[PDB]
């Protein structure tokens, strides 16, 4: 395409119990 | 006769000295044995008497 | 008596207003009108516009 | 000509304009204040100011 | 003027621009007030150039 | 929601307005300088500047 | 007398004045 591969880390979302939280650098 | 000013600018011309050279010369001239000195070409006290 | 007979037509519609995303309201890609983002102590520009 | 450590001009202008930061427009005087900034790794000669 | 050096027509220039490979501008990398083109003379000024 | 280590309890603004530190109007350009400061423990995104 | 293209210093500036790395 016209240039767009300028994307995120190809992580996935962090695992949790009760749908959400924050773990930072852990 | 009249005069009025619109915009007075200051233009300062810097030599494009190499950065390492530039900060070698900074070190040297931030010392009190290398402190600059100037004098007037006419060093004088000026007095007008009527 | 002959200026009873006259005709008239509205003037052309002309719409004026700022461009699509404010195009041309800032110099980009220009000489001597380049932007600046720089350190405050460093003073060296970190923007180069071609 | 010498090379190494005599000149680098990596995105730095040889001439910088400085516009006033305060101005006064009295009948018999016009005052202008500037912020004259000399960046890191630069030396300015004040004999090229006008 | 070619051979006698009796030039008299240098005041007609108003710009020269130097590029290498059509993507490098030789006085470029910020040097001049308008970096990428020399301007011998400017008519219609506003920056006090 | 996460209950700690995602928001400060300190007095901090979410919006800041930087007034010009120098400005000069030309005949067809307007030049505006600022000092954009980012405090310690504040991270700025340039997406949100306008 | 002196004229242009002859204003030669030969010598550099800085790395002769001893420096050694961290």
């Amino acid at each position: 395409d016209i240039n767009f591969s300028s994307l995120a880390p190809r992580h996935g979302t962090r695992p949790f119990m009760g749908t959400w939280s924050d773990i930072g650098t852990s | 006769a009249s005069i009025s000013f619109t915009s007075i600018n200051l233009y300062a011309t810097f030599f494009p000295m190499a950065h390492n050279t530039a900060s070698t010369l900074e070190a040297m001239l931030r010392n009190d044995t290398n402190d600059q000195s100037f004098n007037d070409y006419l060093s004088a006290a000026n007095m007008l008497y009527p | 008596e002959i200026n009873l007979v006259q005709q008239s037509m509205p003037n052309r519609p002309n719409y004026i207003g700022f461009r699509d995303n404010f195009i041309g309201l800032m110099y980009y890609n220009s000489t001597g009108n380049m932007g600046v983002l720089a350190g405050q102590a460093s003073q060296l520009n970190a923007v180069v516009d071609l | 000509a010498p090379t190494h450590d005599v000149t680098t001009d990596r995105s730095q202008r040889l001439t910088l304009r400085f516009v006033p930061v305060d101005r006064e427009d009295n009948t018999y005087s016009y005052k202008v204040r500037y912020t004259l900034a000399v960046g890191d790794n630069r030396v300015l000669d004040m004999a090229s100011t006008y | 003027p070619y051979l006698d050096g009796t030039f008299y027509l240098n005041h007609t220039f108003k710009k020269v621009s130097i590029t290498f490979d059509s993507s490098v501008s030789w006085p470029g990398n910020d040097r001049l007030l308008t970096p990428n083109e020399f301007e011998i003379k400017r008519t219609v000024d506003g920056e006090g150039y």
